[PDB]
Order: C-alpha cells, then structure tokens, then sequence
C-alpha cells in the first residue's frame, strides 16, 4: 500500500497527460 | 458514414455498457481470480480499440466519395480528419480510467503493471495527432 | 405578418416543424441491433473461406487484381441482403390509389427470388410519387397523349441543337414559363440529367457552393463535376448558413486569398427524407445582404405548394424574380417523366448553347410532353385544382392524426411526405412485410441512405387517395405500431 | 390459455430488439447458446457469492 515503486511515476505522466490533452481545442503555395 | 459515427447521440453511453457487459460477463467465470478479470478486460478492450479504429480501412458500405479514405483506418477518417474534436478525446481519456482500475485491482504488481501496459501503450501510440498518415512498414 | 425575427425573413403564417430528438433507451438498443448484425457478418465471411450462392467471378481465363472490395460490399450483403424483399417489388398496374402487386418469395432467404403467379390486388400504396394524382389510364387527360402517340412516335432520334426539335417543345419550353411566371424555360430529359449537366455549366473554376446537408445524389453530382469548392451547411440553420456565408467573404480560396469568382446555393424546396420547407424567406433576406445566388430546386414542392400548387414561391407568397434559377421535375407531382429549368431570358439562352444535354443527348419523347402539357391545363384550368385543396386536407388531417397516435413524425406539418420514424434495424425488416400482410405497400429507408439512428419508413400521401382510403389505412397501422411498440413519442 | 400465447408475443418482441428477427435460425440458436450459456454462469456463480 501507498506506494508502488516506479508506477506511480509512470502514474503521474498519465493524469498529467490529460491536463494538455484537455486543452487544445482545435486542429487542422 | 463512418465520419458522423461517434458524433451520434448516446454512442458515448453505449459504449460503456458494452464494456460494463464484458466485465460483468468476465466477473462470472469460475476458475478465474478478480484480479485477472481486471488484468483480461484491459487486455481485450484494447484489442478492440486496435483493431476496429487503427487497423480496418476504408468503409462496410460504398463511399460516394470514389474511396478517397480506402487507404485510411477508421480514426483516421473520424470527423473528416480534424483531430481534436469533441469526440476523439473521449475515445483516449477512456483506457486512461481503464488503465486506472486495473491499476486499483490487482493491487500494484508487476507483473500486472508489464501486461496492463503495453496494451493502453500500443493504443495510444497511434492516436498521437502527429501519427497521422505513418505506418510501419505495412498497411 | 407573423415572424420577422432577426434575419429579415419576413414569415405571413406560422412555421410549425417538429423534429423531435429521439430517446435515450431507443437509441442505445439500435447499437446492439446493429452490433450482433455486424458480429454475424465477419462470421459468416470467414466461414466463405470454403465453398447464397455468389456471383462467382470468372476462373476461366481471368484473376486479375480482383475487381469490388470485399470490405465494401459488407452491409450490402450482411444488412440488406437478409430483408431485401421489400422496396424492389414488382408492380403490374397503374399506380393510383389501389395497386396490382406480383407476389414473390425465396427460398434461399432472400438470394434468389421467385414469381409464384400471384398478383396481390387492391392493395393501397403510400409509397409513390403521386401527389396530384395524375396516374391514371382514364379520363380525358391521358387521352390526348394518345392522339400524339399515334402521330409523332415515342421518341426523336436526334438532338435538340441538331435535327430534334418539335413544335411541341417549344410549345412547352413556353408553357411553363407562364406558370412558374418567369421569364423562359427549358425542358430536359430526365430529372436527374438535368442537375448533373447544367450546374457544371454554371461555375467555374473560382466558385464556391453552399449545399446543404442532404440535397439529393443530383446536386452533389453536379458540384462534383463541375470543379469547384464545395461546403456544406447545417439542415436549415441560417445561422450555420450566415457563419459560412460570412467567413466565405472575409476570406478567399483557402491556398490563395483571393476572391471568390461567384458563389451560390444548392437548396430543395421539400427534402424528401424527412419531409421538410426550407427557410426561404430567411435565404432570400440573407442572399441579399451578401450577394450570393441561389439555385433552387422544387422536385418535390411544386404541385404540392402553394395554392393551385406551384412550388413554395407562391407558398411563401413571394416572387419568382427573386430566386435566380428554378428547377423541377415532371415524375413526382405529373406523372411523366423528365425536368425543366426556369429563369431569366439571359441565363436560359446561355444554356440553350452550353448545356451538356442539348447538345449531346437526346430530347423528350413527344407523347410524354403531352402529358405534362395536359396536366399543366388541368392545374391552369377535368380533375383540375380541386385536389390541391384536397391533398392539403389530406395532409393536415394525417398529420395530426399520427401525431396524437403516439407515433413520431419529422418534418414541417404541411408537408405531404411522412417520415415515420423506426429505429431498429429489425423494425425495418419486419415492417415492410407486416403492412404488406395488412394489404398496404409502404417504403423503409434504410441505414446507409440514413444516419444511424433514423431508419426511417415514409409516406407519400396524395389528392388521389380519400377519406375512406386513408382511414383504413389508419386503422391498420393502429395495430402494427402496437404490435411493434413503435410509439415512441411522449405526447 | 392465451397466456401462453401472450408470452410468445414477448418473445417476439424479443425477436425485434437486438435484431434476432431475420437472423438465420440457423445462426439464432448459436447466439441462443451464448445467451442461456452466460446467464446460466450467472446464477452458479452468483450462488457462490
């Protein structure tokens, strides 16, 4: 419990990885 | 047409129970433990996401479009190609939650972690919006 | 004066459309009936790896690249080759009110049909385009036809900028132009023909279309052909129109900015699917205010529209001086065959010379103008305008009718079209057969001429069915929308 | 005597939603079998439980 050792790192790219995907709005001589 | 798809109405809502069904399907199986029920319908609904999104190209009807998305698999051609649309963001926050229940059950081991992995890996790989139009080596 | 909201359109009536959005319970069991359906379907091919027998391409001195994608042919073979009884049946009679139908079945569920010798009569139909009513062999209207066929023949054999060109065309080439009340006419071959050959001859290069969502496979035929950027707006939403019709201006061709060479709009009068009036006045007020043209299509709206029903110009009450070029055809309120094109004097003699049809293909036949000539004299004034006040009876009251029915129904109330709405892909195969069992010949709309979740079944209602006709049509589908639970509405 | 017959309405009804109706009997037992085979695995396990 309250720790796996370098999951919750990998954990941490993933929840932060919906922050920029929230927000970006739009896309695509 | 394949382009309004998944901008239909309750799509979204059916997709989850399609999945609620496929655990709760999971859930009754006898010589299986609640771990590996977690550990298998991560392992299958990613399959499906490959496989019905990044592999099967073209349309199951005919395009009057004289097959101009014959070459393109089916996210590729989603909402006429513009990527960040209301509807392909809810198609990759969904294993992200997936990834985290089974992230809760199993409680945290390895090898759980190496083969709950790879599989929302090779998903989101090609929903990179700069992996549009690359593939390796074949189709 | 009733609505001049915000654009300018000027409303005299009230509007009164309803598309009801459909339920949260129906539309989730739709997927699941589509999901086992496309489920069997990859079953039933890899069980194909092995040998409803197919067409089986030719062995004996070919394979080549193979000629159709299997992936292609997927919903043709898996969705409608299970339930494609319906929507092909032979009829052997004329297509009035009541209608000779030839009995078929297949053994080999649905591969191969087979006639027994049945012919199913006095069956009526709601699915014909027989507005006014005008398919009959009888009375004197039909008649004078025959003293045409008896003269002239069934068909030139020439061109009309070559040899075939008979009085008679012009004679009606000026006929319709009093009663659209424009300035000059043309008549071409068939409806469809006319759209695929004339707007190519139109824009150009530098032009931009504004089509709306669901016009027809004629008019995007017509703007693929003739090379031009296409973009298309939301189903009668001026607002979506105005946004694009705004940003069309302020910007240019999206490589180069510069300026459009001319743009217009591809509108209908009647959609045909979901049975609906375009906001006219709301196009007029905002053409106007940009500049745009207009192309106007009354295939289904005239004869129907309007007292003494010509088109939705005199619906509205307007002008035809306004709308820069008519057209309409002659199968779907006369009873013929073929379409014209109103407008101005200018632009018909442009097209008297750059046409695609008039100089290439060939003209009506003679007997079948006669037929529209006839009809027209009927409507100018003898079954005449008497039953334009009747079909708009007839559509008010069955409007209503299944309205409070329980069932749903899109589209403008005035609209003599009934999209009647199934869901299930099931109910489109079960429906065509239970009405048909119920002495009743309907039309289902099926997925891929759809959206997923609209499978529609129509109606075309007419002046030539009556009260007794189309109550007993009522009392039948009373039971049918019982038996399939088909009373989606809340009201 | 009609309830009977009632209950075969339902089933029809059945036969419409999730589109078993023109689904090749043939191929309708086969999803009859994964339809009885799952639920009877419900309750089993569901008995544990």
């Amino acid at each position: 419990y309250e720790a796996p050792a370098y999951h919750l790192i990998l954990e941490g790219i993933l929840i932060l990885w919906i922050i920029r995907l929230l927000f970006s709005k739009t896309y695509k001589t | 047409p394949n382009t309004r798809v998944m901008n239909s109405r309750g799509i979204w809502l059916s997709y989850v129970l399609a999945i609620g069904l496929l655990h709760i399907v999971l859930l009754s199986i006898p010589f299986v433990s609640v771990p590996v029920v977690w550990t298998l319908t991560n392992l299958i609904h990613n399959m499906g996401m490959y496989i019905f999104l990044h592999t099967v190209k073209g349309t199951p009807f005919e395009t009057p479009d004289q097959g101009k998305a014959r070459l393109l698999t089916h996210w590729e051609q989603m909402d006429y190609g513009v990527q960040f649309t209301a509807s392909r963001k809810f198609l990759t926050i969904t294993p992200i939650v997936l990834y985290f229940l089974t992230s809760f059950y199993t409680k945290y081991d390895q090898i759980h972690f190496v083969l709950n992995t790879v599989s929302l890996m090779s998903v989101l790989i090609p929903k990179l919006p700069q992996l549009h139009g690359v593939r390796i080596f074949g189709i | 004066i009733h609505h001049v909201t915000q654009n300018g359109g000027l409303y005299k009536r009230p509007f009164n459309e309803a598309f009801e959005e459909t339920p949260m319970l129906v539309a989730v069991l739709t997927y699941v009936g589509y999901g086992v359906l496309t489920l069997f379907g990859y079953l039933r091919d890899f069980l194909r790896y092995w040998r409803c027998h197919h067409a089986t391409e030719r062995e004996e001195q070919k394979d080549f690249v193979s000629l159709y994608q299997d992936f292609e042919n997927f919903y043709t073979r898996n969705l409608y080759m299970r339930i494609r009884d319906n929507w092909n049946r032979p009829i052997c009679s004329v297509p009035g009110a009541r209608v000779d139908i030839m009995e078929r079945q297949s053994h080999d569920y649905n591969w191969s049909f087979k006639y027994t010798g049945n012919i199913i009569k006095g069956v009526i139909n709601m699915g014909s385009y027989n507005y006014l009513g005008f398919a009959r062999n009888t009375g004197s209207c039909q008649e004078a036809a025959a003293k045409v066929l008896e003269e002239y023949g069934a068909g030139v054999c020439s061109t009309r900028q070559e040899i075939g060109n008979l009085d008679k065309h012009e004679e009606l080439e000026e006929l319709v132009a009093r009663f659209l009340g424009v300035e000059a006419a043309m008549a071409y071959g068939m409806g469809f023909a006319t759209n695929s050959m004339n707007i190519p001859a139109l824009v150009g290069k530098g032009c931009l279309i504004l089509s709306d969502e669901l016009n027809h496979a004629s008019l995007v035929l017509g703007a693929r052909l003739s090379g031009a950027t296409i973009r298309i707006f939301k189903h009668n939403n001026m607002q979506s129109l105005e946004k694009l019709l705004k940003d069309a201006i302020v910007y240019g061709q999206p490589r180069t900015r510069r300026p459009w060479k001319k743009i217009l709009i591809l509108v209908e009068g009647i959609y045909s699917m979901e049975g609906s009036i375009v906001r006219l006045p709301e196009v007029i007020a905002l053409k106007k205010k940009y500049k745009a043209y207009l192309y106007l299509d009354e295939a289904h709206s005239i004869g129907a529209l309007g007292p003494t029903g010509r088109g939705v110009v005199e619906y509205f009450g307007l002008d035809p001086e306004d709308v820069d070029v008519m057209m309409g055809t002659f199968t779907k309120s006369f009873g013929a065959s073929g379409g014209y094109i109103g407008g101005k004097k200018e632009l018909i003699d442009y097209l008297r010379t750059h046409s695609h049809s008039a100089v290439y293909a060939t003209s009506l036949s003679p007997p079948v103008v006669e037929q529209i000539i006839t009809s027209m004299k009927c409507i100018m004034g003898s079954l005449g305008k008497e039953c334009v006040q009747q079909l708009a009876e007839n559509t008010r009251y069955f409007r209503r009718r299944l309205k409070e029915m329980g069932f749903i129904i899109y589209g403008n109330e005035d609209s003599p079209v009934v999209p009647l709405m199934l869901y299930m892909p099931a109910k489109i195969g079960a429906f065509g057969r239970e009405m048909l069992k119920r002495n009743i010949g309907v039309v289902v709309v099926g997925f891929p001429a759809t959206p997923i979740i609209e499978s529609r079944a129509r109606f075309c209602l007419s002046a030539a069915h009556t009260k007794e006709i189309l109550d007993t049509a009522l009392k039948e589908i009373d039971e049918v929308g019982d038996l399939l639970q088909l009373k989606y509405s809340r009201h | 005597a009609r309830a009977w017959k009632q209950m075969s309405w339902f089933y029809y009804q059945y036969l419409l939603v999730t589109a078993l109706y023109m689904l090749e009997p043939w191929e309708r037992t086969v999803f009859n079998s994964m339809l009885v085979s799952i639920v009877g695995m419900a309750l089993y396990t569901g008995y544990v439980f």
